[PDB]
């Protein structure tokens, strides 16, 4: 089922998360305990 | 002798390489299929370059000391 | 004893490769081989110089069993 990705690269996908504030501090641990999401910076050009 | 020795060994190794493309295991499939086939190629090419240049040599050894026994 | 961590292993490995290599060198001096005895500037007597290499193989075997027990203390 799971591909090999040693001849070429693995196939990626961009995923959008709508997270409520009351479970925002909770779901961050769930996405940290599984280490397979690379977040990208949406608040660029903000000091 | 026989330059056709190299061609015969080439036919045997190129038959054993195509036979392993359809016999490699499914789990680490591209690692078996590229390590095993491409080491037969380089192991063949080094033997073929070493077996040639001794097929029809231009230079003979001398060995000036060589005890007569 | 000795330091027995960096000084016993450094002698047991050297003595383990001292028995194996000198034995086959003495064997290839025992039978005439044309690579060990084949030159006019080369040892002549043949299997007489196998004796003085075989004794060094035995000396390295003595060092091997003497330093192999000194790591067996722990």
């Amino acid at each position: 089922e799971k591909e090999e990705a040693i001849f070429r690269s693995a196939e990626m996908a961009l995923v959008q998360f709508y997270i409520p504030q009351e479970i925002s501090r909770d779901s961050a641990y769930t996405l940290g305990q599984l280490g397979l999401v690379q977040f990208r910076d949406l608040n660029s050009k903000v000091r | 002798s026989s330059f056709y020795t190299v061609v015969g060994v080439f036919i045997v190794v190129s038959a054993m390489s195509v036979l392993f493309w359809i016999m490699a295991p499914k789990n680490n499939q591209a690692v078996w299929r590229s390590t095993v086939i491409l080491t037969l190629a380089m192991m063949f090419l080094m033997w073929a370059i070493t077996f040639l240049c001794q097929l029809h040599p231009l230079v003979a050894p001398r060995r000036s000391d060589l005890r007569p026994e | 004893p000795v330091v027995s961590t960096g000084k016993a292993w450094c002698c047991t490995v050297l003595s383990a490769f001292g028995v194996v290599i000198l034995s086959v060198i003495a064997h290839l001096f025992n039978t005439n081989h044309e690579s060990f005895v084949g030159s006019i500037n080369d040892p002549e007597d043949g299997p007489a110089v196998a004796h003085t290499v075989y004794l060094a193989a035995l000396v390295y075997l003595v060092f091997f069993v003497f330093c192999g027990f000194q790591v067996y203390l722990a």
